[PDB]
RNA sequence: GACCGCCUGGGGAGUACGGCCGCAAGGUUAAAACUCAAAUGAAUUGACGGGGGCCCGCACAAGCGGUGGAGCAUGUUGUUUAAUUCGAUGCAACGCGAAGAACCUUACCUGGUCUUGACAUAUCUAGAAUCCUGCAGAGAUGCGGGAGUGCCUUCGGGAAUUAGAAUACAGGUGCUGCAUGGCUGUCGUCAGCUCGUGUCGUGAGAUGUUGGGUUAAGUCCCGCAACGAGCGCAACCCUUGUCCUUAGUUACCAGGGAACUCUAAGGAUACUGCCAGUGACAAACUGGAGGAAGGCGGGGACGACGUCAAGUCAUCAUGGCCCUUACGACCAGGGCUACACACGUGCUACAAUGGUAGGUACAGAGGGCAGCUACACAGCGAUGUGAUGCGAAUCUCAAAAAGCCUAUCGUAGUCCGGAUUGGAGUCUGCAACUCGACUCCAUGAAGUAGGAAUCGCUAGUAAUCGCGGAUCAGAAUGCCGCGGUGAAU
RNA sequence: AAACUGAAGAGUUUGAUCAUGGCUCAGAUUGAACGCU
């Protein structure tokens, strides 16, 4: 807003892992307020990748892929006397997680697998090694930040 | 509304009141399954032969005070304009400004 | 045109409806129409005696009309012969006996309708609107109102361009819901058009 | 005080002409006609600035979902019509008046008709009104036959009543919202807008109301030639959030009970009240405890002085103007529903976070005799018949849908989408052709995510899912509400 | 004794103001003309 910084809402964890990170990703996958549909999409993706990779605890795998997708430097528009400068700045960690989750969902939304859960699992697997449209978007953002790398205002 | 239209509604309701009972008995006769087919056919023929304004379908609800056809409320019998005037004056029992 | 009715917005918090009966969803419409007919008939007939608060409450067919006037003597008549005619005229155009029991306003300068109708009568008697307005303000203020506002709107003094004028004295806090503000709005049919007269009399809490 | 220079409305004009000076550029001296009732100076109050400072609002930014592309609904323009009735036109007209046009509504067109008239008072002739009838006509209407003889006072007769006898008149949604009242929009729920007395200025005016903070707030405190007040802000009102008390049916079910939920009245609590800091020894802010709730707990109603000659003379009322065998009045049919088109609001979609077929759950609010219907039977269905309960915390609308489990479809213009058309029906209604809504079978159109552009939303919100009501005989995708799931930033 | 007696402003520039400043008017007069009488 314009005056204060709101106290953030509490997010209850996912029922089947007890992790607020997976709960927040379920929210990012959600549409029209359908928690059950979003939860089954995300859980199908997670069980698919877990059964394919033979990993007992996939929350750590999700943390790994999330930190791999997270950018560190984002380009912000600044105004100095009528000049629009694309100054690269750091990303605060909350925005880091939000951007990573949004990029993962929007990249998984455009793939070619049959089910959305299969699409999301394939995208998680791909970003685990370092490929996929989430990785391309992160690389694009880093590319623009380094392309400027000349305004430290 | 026009005084002519108010009187036209009045004379349209007069026939409805005059043929209210005849329509009821005739309607029971035409809907009677035990009644003969030609009997109910003739009764329906008479119903279609009744004067036009006798039907309660041609009746248009109008404000009692102003005679306005649009914006009528059954419970109060008045158009929205004078309904609001009397509610705000306090002349209408029970009714007040609502909020929830 | 941006203000709520002072009576209506206070209809449940500190004021009361000047109609206290109960009906059924089907009967209510005809009760209300008969009520409005009686009110308009009364306000046209007793236009000489300064009535201001005709109240209609009808217990089970028989009604108890209560008119409050500043001049009960003229409307009652001699020995009470006008009141009987009024009784029977009410009964004729209602169902069954309408017992009209008549109150008395002991302070006609604190009732907004009497003030407004006085200003209206003065305006129709081709009296200066500014003088009538100021006279009403003085009368109410020295009769003991905690506040009076009077607004005169129209072609004042025959002016081609209508204008709105007003005077306020005291408080008259319209937005306070517990304010006990009487309000009246009447019209004076002058020779150049209608002049609206609005009166707010604030009396306490 | 001495002497000198200069001015005498603004333009025309420091221009013309003539002198003088100059190489020239030009300078200098210096008119007039004509033209206009002003042109000016300083200050004041506003407004405005591609001036400055400080601040707020879904204003932007950060996000979520749309509109603009398709079909359809609805409104408007344009066009077309005999008419496609009238009004609303930047925000703040365009699902607006209209909370619901087959007839009626209806105000428009075509035709058929009436002239104190459909309606009020003045009047005198007969009769209680009122009911049942026949024919002609599309109907309005026209011409005829029977029954009844009121009631109180009673031979003056009266509240009502049918057909006129005529003058007043009635009637007009005819015009002027730029003559008006009343009502409404809008800036804007923005925090402002003023007044009295005092003081200052020749004065318009100023001060107060500015300044230092602070606040959602001209909120509050402190300063201060101001001292005070008023309308605005806040509070008082309604709803929701916890508890207590009275009460326990048609409500409830822990062990007939008087526990509980609930219902609906009255109250309790919340006050920066306590703690720690920051702050001018302040207002206040920041964090903490307790508590259901913490700082305005959430939502609403409440809309200052005024602005737009804003909207409405077609709710109504009204000044004036206009028509009175007509612009008044009655009836039938048609139109307001036409469509080379354009735009505004929406609904349904373009699918797999889905379609379909089976099971299995969980609401709230509102309506019901101008009716809702248990149940049974018949029907593929809409519905139809019999019948039952309920003026409802009793009976009913009524099953909530999204949701969950299983199967299937497997990315296709398809098992997506459901327009358009053909056929057959059910209801409502005098009447469904113009022009109703549903049902069934068949058809299966565009549409695969939408250009420039643009909109709403800060939390139980957006998004999505169903359910009620007003208007209403029938006719919502609109309007007004209700709950379910429920985010991102 | 007397000749010694005489002096008015308004309108109009502005949203308003004060100033400046022009224009205009109210008076007196005539070897008058014209119009009505």
């Amino acid at each position: 807003p314009r005056r204060r910084v709101v106290a953030t809402r509490e997010i209850l964890p996912d029922p089947k892992f007890g992790s607020q990170t997976i709960a927040k990703f379920i929210n990012h996958v959600m549409s029209h307020g359908k928690k059950s549909t979003a939860e089954r999409i995300v859980y199908g993706a997670l069980e698919t990748v877990a059964q394919k990779r033979n990993i007992e605890d996939p929350v750590a795998f999700f943390e790994d892929v999330l930190e791999n997708v997270r950018p560190m430097v984002e380009v912000k528009a600044r105004r100095v006397g009528g000049a629009t400068y694309q100054v690269p700045m750091e990303v605060r960690p909350s925005r880091r997680t939000a951007l990573a989750m949004r990029w993962l969902a929007e990249a998984a939304a455009k793939r070619s697998e049959k089910s959305m859960a299969l699409r999301l699992a394939g995208e998680l697997s791909d970003a685990s090694e370092g490929k996929g449209n989430a990785m391309k978007k992160r690389d694009e953002v880093h590319r623009m930040a380094d392309a400027n790398k000349a305004f430290s205002h | 509304a026009k005084k002519s239209m108010i009187n036209r509604e009045l004379k349209r309701e007069k026939e409805v009141a005059k043929y209210a009972d005849k329509r009821t008995k005739l309607k029971e006769t035409i809907s009677d399954m035990n009644a003969s087919d030609e009997v109910r056919m003739d009764a329906m023929l008479e119903l279609q032969a009744l004067p036009r304004n006798s039907s309660p379908v041609r009746l248009r609800n109008r404000c009692a005070i102003t005679g306005r056809p649009h914006g009528y409320f059954r419970k109060f019998g008045l158009s929205r304009n004078m309904l609001r005037e009397r509610v705000m004056q306090g002349d209408v029992p029970g009714v007040r400004k609502a909020s929830w | 045109g941006q203000k709520v009715h002072p009576i209506g917005i206070r209809l449940g918090v500190v004021k009361k409806h000047n109609a206290n009966w109960y009906a059924s969803p089907k009967q209510y419409s005809e009760y209300l129409i008969n009520d409005i007919q009686v009110r308009e008939y009364l306000r046209k007939k007793l236009d000489s005696a300064m009535i201001s608060n005709i109240m209609i409450e009808r217990p089970t067919g028989a009604a108890k009309i209560t008119i409050a006037t500043a001049r009960p003597g003229i409307v009652i008549g001699k020995k009470g012969e006008d009141i009987e005619r009024l009784q029977k005229e009410l009964t004729k155009m209602m169902g069954v006996p309408a017992q009209v029991n008549i109150e008395e306003i002991t302070s006609p300068d604190l009732d907004a309708r009497l003030v407004a109708d006085g200003i209206g009568s003065q305006l129709e008697r081709r009296v200066m609107f500014r003088r009538a307005m100021k006279r009403a303000v003085q009368n109410s203020m020295r009769s003991g109102a905690k506040g009076i506002k009077v607004e005169l709107s129209g072609r004042l003094g025959g002016a081609e361009i209508a204008r709105t004028e007003w005077y306020r004295e005291g408080r008259v806090p319209l937005h306070t819901l517990r304010a006990d503000i009487d309000y009246a709005s009447v019209r004076a049919e002058t020779t150049y058009g209608t002049i609206g007269v609005k009166v707010w009399i604030f009396r306490g809490e």
